[PDB]
């Protein structure tokens, strides 16, 4: 059933007549499938308002969540430090999943170990696991620091990370001076971003809490930048580039951009770049600390304000036009460096692109989802473009964040038909895009299944997905993109307007039917 | 048991049970019982191909979870599980059964999923299968396979023991343990159907609960993955007297040998049809070999799987080991090897392609091997100025 | 009829039943249209091999050319110099078209003037037009230099640019010292790229020919870069960035990146940036001159080798992996600067992306078109990716260029099924993609019509367009992209692989039909 | 008339003839006779909407050219033109006519396109229209309009003078000089059809050669663009005695007035149908006004065009303009939106009741967009 000259993979191989007949025989004979008319009825029902009411009355069932668990964020945070091995105290399956998830998004090796807690540890605890794991990890992978997080098993059993690490040090499993920062990252609290926050706070505390006597605020003439959970390499790069352009001394704490973007030159590099231990130890001497994603860096903020005594500025994520302007102005104020002509020109070029594309962007309706800071930044930028967000979904959002986003929407005439949903999953969003159809979705790869569903209702009901966020599995190298700053705004704007124009081209490609509007010039 | 702190890739019991055995079943809803992580990371992560209307009568690529919070850990999740089952019934009325795959906390907080499963199954007249596949159990996915097979045996397999309404034929076989990666099972099934047999049951890949229930009615059990389904296969041999055998459809040689071995378990008509099928496909796989063996002959792969590589003229050779043995394809940590400049492909098309099994899959396998091994990207690792 | 809450534009307004009925009445009553069956038959015939044979026998008729006329390239070249007003001696219609074409591609203001030669000038020549035009242009727009090209009218009537400009200077219309370089740019010879070459050679000659006595090769320790006709701002930017990163002194010549990318800050900037007159005058003192697009810089190369005595290196366009390596190695050799670690890492990252995406890229069949250097670079990169280019079309290419491309194809196993076409238009290409269907087209916006045609034959016969080249009218801000160097190779690779993946997602989006292959992970 | 060496977007005679008058005629093939530039820059440049199968029975968005080389300039292009016409016949058999639009060199090298057109037309029994539209003629597209109209009159308009087979009705009108920008003519035509009239001819926008040939059979000539088609209208008024009048469908007020004026030239049944159409469309444009006038009332547009603006509460001036209506990128850089009454760049229709909604939405979108309020950096 294959021609050697034109070999077909699963698609469209299984569309061949013999495969079709075989599948029909299987279904009719043994699958006891519901009749196609019944399936059609149920699908149509799932697209209705009544189904939406039933869906939104869910309190125990979650379908297609838009969030992950804390240790994933802890691993991502740990990977941003120099020669640091992420270490998850708990069961091995968790680490396998974390590594696979990050490999699929970044298409890079991702280093993480587990101490393989099994049923033996379920009763006696995981102290022996911690000792052996720390010893083996240090001996094998030679990290400069081991950052310890936890899986849900360790948290439920109640493993005392501090005591276990101290006992490992006391009994000679690891050197006493070897840095082993830790954080409790319970998967049943918050989400992956919470794990990032907890891990970062643990590392900062480890390196700074007991040596605050000799620290003077602003003595190193630098600004600390805490990116938070970030899966776009361009975001790290653009923040560094913008701060270098202004001549502002900075320390990007948890920089994983080098380790997640190693070159292919015939050598495997376990470690690359990252925030050095010296930078963390000297961090309290900075002028101030800026949190790029404040809505999931609350614990970090508490630590930095309470211990380092940094007057952390009240900044939104530097996304879109106004918030990037505010970020640059605040950096200017803190550092005393004027905003250079290059950044002013880049801003003007972003405004130029907005002016060029506003006719296509204006009034477009979007359903979006993702993490709180990312989502609110995207909403703000969409409002700046004259677009109308309708369905704003943040599964791991909270009431305070929702209040903030509602305030943002109320300030704009383009936020009138917008509602914010927290604690809702992608099945809720599927219902929403069926009942109140937007023009497009903005979200991660899981939204593709929603688009598929919408297309099944009809071509006129299809809601195309625009892939911005985490994770993106079905496209290549989008992790290299930027979403922050003027450059990120330009990239997002280009993606949006060209998605609109691409969709219009598809809808107007029909010869002698719709091609009267198949304009060469758009 | 894995050495603590050594960066292995082994999964857990939940991955073995939910990801491998229960998850591919299409007309059942599988609840990742516990915190959100496991279901999210495992969602649509395995290419266990199926035919259905996702979200209506099929649910494979969806992630159903109880999404445990702190309250659920402290006070237990049995009430939440019952409410979740009710909500599943309301919102997905065409589901033909529910499995409850336990994550780690389920086994540590003293939740009794068996009682909830029994009560709700009796109430709703539905098969609810409690699987105690908590990730910390055992040392690998293998115990997860064992637990999932035991759940199959205890809750689904014996459902039609007293039922005699299924019309049986002497040529009834069940495909056990084929997960239909990239349609591999379909590529296998078409051959068996062309041989005169009818595949009454095929699970878990593109599997339905009814097919599992019909499995004890077949004459032969053709097992693909012995490791993951040997428990259930031996159980059905012991209880129902159904013989079972392993089949290997990887490459023309293994496919032909397996087809002849399977046909040898039936009458003369099946053997004649087997010869006809072999004769029919001979020119296709011969053309594939003629095209691709010159491009792949002599290339060395490191470490069932052997057949196709030899059919393409490749030699299976099985840190400084890689530099010493100098393999062309690792063929056995994908991105690490890729960074070292060595391709890594398995015998199943796990990542993006396939099928690889059967005569149709051999063409795809050969094309992919040639594509990856002979790609110029592997020859550009050294900068010309370095 | 319109509903005020969902106002429909032309599409889909005209799909309403009343409009359909009106159009049907118009067609049936008054248009004397051929029957639909006849139209279908003729279309199907146009999609055949016999039609292709008749199409390729064309000798007098050109349909849908893939090239423009010389003065467009002359204008683009002139715009790359500091405070320079492009001036086209001839008819005003030409300048209107040139400005519109560039406005639509770049979405920016484009400065160009005409001296409005009319029937009187058609009789008596355009000397008075030249005098008045030069005077008015200088007085009104205050340029530092006026670069003069010609429309076909001036070329046919044989206006002597040199004599006219000298007479304008002699008779006091412009100051004698005011720079007025000129070039004859006949629209009936070559193409727009030829116009670019002619204009650049004219400006270089004007600024350097008579002052070569004191010039010493390599006395300024710089390399001249001549980009040629370039419509991607990213290409100028990336060449400058790579040279600066390498610590190589360079002078980009005809740099129009600033003028084509002015910020929107409430003021109109007629001029911005550009190659200064001092840079042009000092160009003979450079170590060497590198031509980025040698296949349309023949006249410039002759002048630079013959007059400046620069040993212009034999470099291909720095596109893809191998040719970027060769370009960087040659620059290193000329300047004595080692290739820095940053460029090596960028190369390794490109190779990494190639390795990650090769499974999707390998064996894909492409029809492509555009300018000679761009096309050959794209072909080389496609061969490096394991893709097979099948239909290589260059309307403004020549036999020598074709020989070069054939040699490149013969060096690669992925060039086995490739044919190079010169002097063929997009109607030829339409026939080719019907008869020997590729997987994708790579070209400018005019290919969208070909895609439309292919879709009319059937969805299985549709050839999607990937928009790389000039001009791009139906998408926004693609002119900001990069095609040169490692960065351009990364951008192109990402575009290609994601186009493939988007198409696959489209063809596997059918519920219960093809969605079995609608994989989350690709 | 135009000062040499000044910037202007003013077009040539070829743009006025090929781009405006001849090019929108869907079922004819228009050859840009000369070098490659003009046809390429003009290809699909104007949004003159049509219905057809492009490349089979319709050819609007295609660029047909002789692609003159140096040998064509030196030795003339008449033989090339004849061979080109043969090739066009072979490859596009469903074309219903050919126009030859002269570019600049055609007028200067002494090519005789008229003789070639006559010979090939007689040989192939096809209408071949030679247009002497060379860009250097005149000072603007206006002479191009005139030349194109003269070509229409001389070669196409009189083709059915001796034919009497067309069944005529007293309500026969031709829409002349509507180029169907974004479907503007269609949005006009439906209203005329709803009023009871029969639009026998509509050109150039979505125009066919048969409609041009049928134009002398109508009772009234409704001219949208008087500047470009007054020549042909006057010719038809003299030769055929067909009255012509201008109609303005820009905004509800102008549309209503024009519909009433047109209906007044027919019997009472047409006037009654006109009143019915106005009544039918009143709530729609009233709703459009109710939605968009509060967003646009008091805004100043600097300058057919005026009607929709006053219908939306806008103020027209001839400044401190919110909008410029009479080169767009210069004003955009200066921070002022630029928009013509026709929706040339990307939108439409704007004419008629259906077009009024689109026009109002576009005005609100452009004037109230936040992009115009972000020109000043907060630190400057
Ligand atoms: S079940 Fe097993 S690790 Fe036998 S857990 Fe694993 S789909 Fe492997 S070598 Mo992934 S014992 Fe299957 C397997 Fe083999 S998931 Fe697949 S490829 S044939
Ligand atoms: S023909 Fe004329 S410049 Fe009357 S040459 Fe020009 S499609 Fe203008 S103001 Mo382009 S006299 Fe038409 C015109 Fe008006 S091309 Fe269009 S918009 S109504
Ligand atoms: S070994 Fe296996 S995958 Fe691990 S938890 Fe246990 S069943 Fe599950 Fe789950 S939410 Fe995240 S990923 Fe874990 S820390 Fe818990
Ligand atoms: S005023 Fe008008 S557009 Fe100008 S040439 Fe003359 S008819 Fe044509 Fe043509 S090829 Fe290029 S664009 Fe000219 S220089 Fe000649
Ligand atoms: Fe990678
Ligand atoms: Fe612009």
């Amino acid at each position: 059933s294959q021609q050697v000259d034109k070999i077909k993979a699963s698609y469209p191989l299984f569309l061949d007549q013999d495969y079709k007949d075989m599948l029909a025989k299987k279904r009719d004979g043994f699958e006891e499938k519901y009749p196609q008319d019944k399936i059609d009825e149920v699908f149509q029902w799932t697209t209705t308002k009544e189904y939406q009411e039933l869906n939104f009355q869910r309190e125990a069932l979650t379908v297609n969540p838009a969030k992950a668990c804390q240790p994933l964020g802890a691993v991502l945070c740990a990977l941003g430090f120099e020669k640091t091995m992420p270490y998850v105290h708990g069961s091995q399956g968790c680490v396998a999943y974390f590594r696979s998830y990050f490999n699929r998004h970044f298409r890079e090796p991702v280093s993480c170990v587990s101490d393989s807690m099994t049923e033996d540890a379920a009763v006696f605890g995981g102290q022996q696991n911690m000792k052996d794991g720390l010893q083996n990890c240090k001996a094998t992978y030679k990290p400069d620091m081991i950052a310890v997080s936890t899986t849900c098993m360790a948290e439920v059993i109640g493993d005392d990370l501090n005591a276990f690490i101290n006992n490992s040090k006391k009994e000679g499993f690891i050197p006493d001076e070897f840095p082993v920062p830790f954080a409790h990252t319970p998967s049943f609290v918050g989400s992956h971003v919470t794990g990032w926050d907890n891990m970062f706070e643990g590392i900062a505390r480890y390196f700074t809490l007991k040596s605050m006597d000799d620290k003077v605020v602003g003595s190193n003439k630098k600004i600390n930048i805490v990116p938070g959970f970030e899966t776009y390499l361009g975001n790290f790069r653009v923040i560094k580039r913008m701060l270098s352009e202004m001549g502002v001394g900075y320390s990007l704490l948890s920089d994983p951009e080098e380790v997640l973007d190693t070159p292919a030159d015939g050598q495997f590099r376990m470690y690359a770049g990252g925030t050095t231990q010296e930078e963390m130890k000297d961090a309290p001497n900075a002028l101030n600390t800026v949190l790029l994603q404040p809505w999931h860096l609350e614990k970090t903020k508490k630590f930095v304000e309470g211990t380092w005594k940094h007057e952390v500025p009240k900044l939104n994520i530097p996304m879109g036009l106004d918030w990037t302007d505010e970020f640059l102005m605040k950096v200017s104020e803190i550092s005393g460096q004027p905003i250079p002509a290059s950044l002013t020109k880049e801003r003007g070029r972003l405004v130029d692109m907005m002016t060029d594309s506003h006719t296509w962007l204006h009034g477009k309706r979007f359903a979006l989802w993702g993490d709180p800071d990312f989502v609110m930044g995207l909403v703000k930028f969409l409002l700046e473009l004259g677009c109308e967000p309708v369905h704003i979904l943040c599964h791991n959002g909270n009431k305070r964040w929702k209040k903030a986003v509602d305030a943002i929407l109320a300030a704009s005439p383009y936020g009138k038909n917008a509602t914010v949903y927290i604690g809702k999953d992608l099945w809720h969003l599927r219902s929403l895009v069926f009942t109140d159809k937007p023009d497009f979705m903005i979200g991660n790869s899981y939204g593709k299944f929603i688009q598929r569903d919408t297309l099944h209702k009809g071509k006129e009901f299809e809601v195309p997905l625009i892939r911005i966020g985490f994770p993106i599995f079905d496209r290549h190298h989008l992790h290299r993109s930027t979403t922050l700053g003027y450059e990120g705004a330009m990239q997002i704007l280009t993606t949006l307007v060209n998605s609109i124009l691409e969709r219009l081209d598809e809808e107007t490609r029909g010869m002698q039917a719709t091609d009267y509007n198949h304009d060469l010039v758009r | 048991k894995s050495q603590p702190g050594l960066m292995t890739i082994r999964g857990c019991a939940y991955a073995g049970s939910k990801g491998v055995v229960w998850g591919p079943i299409k007309d059942m809803i599988h609840i990742s019982h516990g915190p959100v992580g496991c279901g999210q990371y495992s969602r649509a992560g395995r290419r266990n191909y199926y035919i259905g209307t996702t979200g209506v009568n099929a649910f494979v690529t969806m992630n159903f979870t109880s999404d445990f919070q702190e309250k659920d850990i402290v006070f237990g999740g049995d009430k939440k599980l019952a409410k979740l089952i009710d909500e599943v019934e309301t919102l997905f009325p065409l589901n033909k059964g529910i499995s409850v795959q336990s994550e780690c906390p389920i086994g540590l907080i003293g939740d009794d999923i068996e009682s909830v499963s029994k009560v709700k199954g009796a109430e709703l007249s539905k098969t609810i299968v409690p699987v105690r596949c908590e990730g910390f159990r055992g040392v690998s996915q293998s115990l997860g396979h064992h637990i999932a097979n035991d759940a199959v045996r205890d809750w689904v397999l014996g459902k039609r023991d007293e039922d005699t309404t299924f019309a049986s034929t002497p040529y009834d076989v069940a495909i056990i343990g084929d997960y239909n990666i990239g349609g591999d099972a379909w590529s296998s099934r078409i051959l068996l159907e062309e041989m005169g047999l009818r595949c009454v049951a095929q699970w878990s890949g593109d599997g339905s609960i009814s097919e599992i229930e019909l499995t004890p009615k077949v004459k032969l059990n053709l097992v693909h993955c012995y490791r993951s389904m040997n428990y259930i296969s031996r159980h059905m041999e012991e209880k129902y007297g159904i013989p079972w055998m392993e089949y290997n459809f990887f490459g023309p040689t293994k496919t032909i040998e397996s087809l002849r071995a399977i046909a040898a378990k039936f009458d003369e008509s099946i053997q004649k049809k087997c010869e006809e099928v072999i004769a029919k496909y001979k020119p296709e796989w011969e053309a594939v070999v003629a095209k691709y063996r010159p491009r792949l002959e002599g290339k060395r792969v490191m470490l069932h799987v052997i057949g196709a590589y030899e059919d393409l003229g490749m030699e299976v050779v099985g840190e400084e080991f890689v530099k010493r043995i100098k393999p062309d394809l690792i063929g056995s940590e994908k991105f690490i090897f890729q960074k070292m400049g060595i391709p890594f492909r398995e015998m199943h098309s796990w990542d993006y392609s396939g099928p690889y099994h059967g005569f149709d899959g051999f063409a795809i396998f050969a094309r992919d091997m040639d594509m990856t091994l002979n790609n110029p990207c592997w020859k550009k690792l050294q900068a010309p100025w370095e």
